[PDB]
């Protein structure tokens, strides 16, 4: 079967192929599953992939949404590493989208349950991102 | 270019999570460090690091 890291190694090759949507279609079936039995990484890499195809297929709202899921799941795994990378890439496609009040809000959401989790580094890493907000 | 660039470590980061041969995994592991180290992103490095350790 066609794990998470089956679908990421297809998905690169046809996004580097040219064939971005049946990249995205190939991702959203793998994620669809690992939201429900995956691992956190499992989970992360799978949804910053598919949701960066999303992006620069020109859908960035569907982007979020499936960043926004994600975070959802990732915030209730015990991984403040996962959380870190979910909540900066749905930061990034919040402000993308013209939306900074809720990239802020994402953030601080995932500081504090880092915070809660204790991990320092992921927690510098958050702040860090909270930090860097005043680009575009 | 930061975006650029943090694309290109999450596609690398993506490559090395089904890569069998182990040393080929390290090398993909280590272009990805490289350039998150250089942009001195912690999220990015973290972002790394997350995957190093599966
Ligand atoms: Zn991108
Ligand atoms: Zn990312």
């Amino acid at each position: 079967g066609t794990g998470p890291e089956e679908a990421l190694k297809i998905a690169l090759e046809l996004l580097r192929r040219g064939n971005p949507e049946e990249a995205r279609r190939v991702l959203e079936e793998a994620l669809e599953e690992a939201l429900k039995k995956g691992d956190p990484t499992q989970i992360v890499m799978l949804a910053v992939l598919l949701a960066d195809i999303l992006l620069h297929l020109g859908n960035p709202e569907e982007a979020r949404k499936v960043l926004e899921e994600a975070f959802r799941v990732l915030l209730e795994l015990g991984n403040p590493e996962a959380i870190s990378h979910i909540a900066t890439d749905l930061a990034k496609v919040l402000e993308l989208l013209g939306d900074p009040e809720k990239a802020r809000e994402v953030l601080r959401r995932a500081l504090k349950v880092i915070q809660e989790l204790g991990n320092p580094e992921a927690e510098e890493s958050v702040r860090e991102r909270l930090e860097k907000l005043e680009k575009g | 270019s930061e975006h650029e660039l943090h694309d290109r470590v999450d596609k690398l980061l993506a490559e090395a999570m089904n890569i069998e041969d182990p040393e080929e995994r390290r090398r993909v592991l280590e272009e990805a460090r490289k350039i998150a180290e250089e942009l001195n992103d912690k999220s990015l490095i973290l972002a790394v690091k997350l995957v190093e350790k599966k």
